[PDB]
RNA sequence: AGAACUGGCGAUGCGGGAUGAACCGAACGUAGAGUUAAGGUGCCGGAAUACACGCUCAUCAGACACCACAAAAGGUGUUAGUUCAUCUAGACAGCCGGACGGUGGCCAUGGAAGUCGGAAUCCGCUAAGGAGUGUGUAACAACUCACCGGCCGAAUGAACUA
RNA sequence: GCAGUCAAGCGUUCAUAGCGACAUUGCUUUUUGAUUCUUCGAUGUCGGCUCUUCCUAUCAUACCGAAGCAGAAUUCGGUAAGCGUUGGAUUGUUCACCCACUAAUAGGGAACGUGAGCUGGGUUUAGACCGUCGUGAGACAGGUUAGUUUUACCCUACUGAU
């Protein structure tokens, strides 16, 4: 039926910039800047003033409306990515067999090490995405902390460490070893 | 030795799911559809099996 | 080769097709043997199954006490008589085909094994070490 | 394979159906000029990538008869409707709590009063909240849960028909 | 032959792990038939040896998901044909049941692939025996033995050479 025009509303916090030329988005703010790229997706950007920006679709079917909805979403959580920050608190799991985590530098890249996995004589490696430092957290045992700018930083790279665990042609309910994101934060102490 | 806090998190990313009945498919526990588009997403579901 | 013996065995010409006679070594009776298949060999179009030294290969049995004849056996091949080469350069053969009746597990069936005994089917065999005659 | 009323083909060309005797239009002496049928109007082909309103994206699209394939069943894929329902005295969500009591009406009686249960149901205080649902343990004290509903501020849910 | 839809039941409890009747909609040509449209001025007709290629409704392997999956072993399914699918006794065998090795010993065509490639055991002529039928001549998917299998120097396709 092509709705006709329809808009959401983006909000800026004091001291954080968006800068949108053409459909480039920048970011800059207290964790640093953000860029990205959303020119596939055909939306229009209207600013009233600073903190209150609305992007709209005009003459739109039911899909690029669907589209419009999650730019919003997106580049929110880009603003509120480089104010809070976003921190996932991964604990591990393990049952007859701890597992070992090293940082290693390797060509100064940056790679998780994963050793005794199962106890397999593997070794097992992931590289770490770019922004996000990793730590391991004070006063809870078996716990790893990321750390980083942008939710696909963050989110890409930490699921990936949890998606190098999987067990091979065991039983996938009785086995429970691997490491699983538990907990969703932000960097800052208060949020 | 493995503990609840060590544990049931793991049912939601194992033993917590749905599965198409014609695809076995593995799905979040609310999905009324499965996803793919080979099976041609049918509604009929079952609970992946608890142990025991 | 096969399940139940160690040790990795290399490669030596192919001297046994199978329906070929080998002679009994030990106190099993039957004055010689008779091959069917072999553990492990490979399968191509109108080829017959190759048999060797340190082989193990499944066996009848010809002649001699009757209680051997009319059940298919496991047996081994200490006596090739079909030059090989081990990898230091030397061409070592017998003078006749030879083999012993023995347990998928390697123990044998026999007790003392007559006449010389290549060494590549000894070691390979670290059982038949101790129920050995002359060797090499 | 067998018949009936027509018409064709054999005994018949031409244009169209890419191609094919029986399909469509048309039945030809030879030339000229003109206008049309069927079919087409991206390019191969001459002719409007002309106009209009729409609908569909398919990690095995569809494409126009005879002509050369497809079904039964599914899909908040999508679009349009129908009937029920529900409504800014405030919906549906998603958070914040609470659900009081007469009386454990009455009954299993060893005790569960809503709930190892029941042949089955009225009253009091609420702009609310049930002799009444799991945690609970043979029961009991706590809330779960329609709801006052604070936040939320608007239509949504179900069945189908296509 | 294969593939679905629904589901009473079996499956400990339990339609749906796996089964799957009751019915029910399809696909395939690989059998066997129906038709006989094309060839009796002859397309040489079974199987085996040989040799590539192709389709998957994949047997094994790569990668995964479910399981009435603890591990092991095994079952069901998806992306996939890339490679691999045997050695033997008996049979003219297609087929088959057999012993073993096996990662596994899947299914099929390509004019029942390929006779100027072979063999020609079979079937199909002429000889011969027996059983039954026939009064006789004779007849029989009967059962058995014996039985000339031609030419390439043509164009093309290919493999090599200028």
């Amino acid at each position: 039926m092509k709705y006709i025009q329809t808009e959401q509303q983006i909000e800026v916090p004091e001291g954080v910039t968006v800068s949108i030329k053409s459909r480039i988005v920048k970011v800059v703010g207290p964790r640093g800047t953000l860029t990205k790229n959303l020119k596939h997706i055909d939306v229009t950007f209207t600013k009233v003033n600073n903190q209150l920006i609305k992007v709209a679709v005009h003459n739109g079917g039911r899909k690029h409306v669907a589209a419009l909805r999650t730019v919003k979403s997106l580049v929110d959580n880009m603003i509120t990515g480089v104010t809070k920050g976003y921190k996932y608190k991964m604990r591990y799991v393990y049952a007859h067999f701890p597992i070992n985590v090293n940082i290693v530098e390797k060509d100064g890249a940056k790679f998780i090490e994963v050793r005794n996995f199962l106890g397999d004589k593997k070794i097992r490696n992931v590289p770490v995405r770019d922004g996000v430092t990793i730590e391991f957290s004070t006063n809870v045992k078996d716990e790893i902390v990321l750390s980083g700018n942008s939710v696909e930083d963050v989110s890409q790279n930490a699921a990936d460490l949890q998606q190098i665990c999987r067990v091979r042609n065991k039983d996938i309910r009785k086995f429970l070893d691997g490491i699983y994101v538990s907990h969703k934060g932000f960097i800052t102490e208060d949020l | 030795i493995i503990e609840p806090s060590l544990k049931a998190l793991a049912s939601k990313y194992n033993c917590d799911k749905s599965v198409c009945r014609k695809c076995y498919a593995r799905l979040p526990p609310r999905a009324t559809n499965c996803r793919k588009r080979k099976c041609g997403h049918t509604n009929q579901l079952r609970p992946k099996k608890k142990l025991k | 080769s096969g399940n139940g013996a160690q040790g990795t065995k290399f490669r030596i010409s192919l001297g046994l097709p199978v329906g070929a006679i080998m002679n009994c070594a030990d106190n099993s009776g039957a004055r010689n043997l008779y091959i069917i298949a072999v553990k492990g060999s490979g399968s191509r179009l109108n080829r017959l199954p190759a048999a060797s030294l340190g082989d193990m290969v499944m066996a009848t049995v010809k002649k001699g006490k009757p209680e051997l004849r009319k059940k298919v056996m496991p047996a081994i091949v200490v006596r090739q008589a079909k030059s090989w080469r081990r990898r230091d350069g030397v061409f070592l053969y017998f003078e006749d085909n030879a083999g012993v009746i023995a347990n998928p597990k390697g123990e044998m069936k026999g007790s003392a094994i007559t006449g010389p005994v290549g060494k590549e089917c000894a070691d390979l065999w670290p059982r038949v070490a101790s129920n050995s005659g002359v060797v090499v």
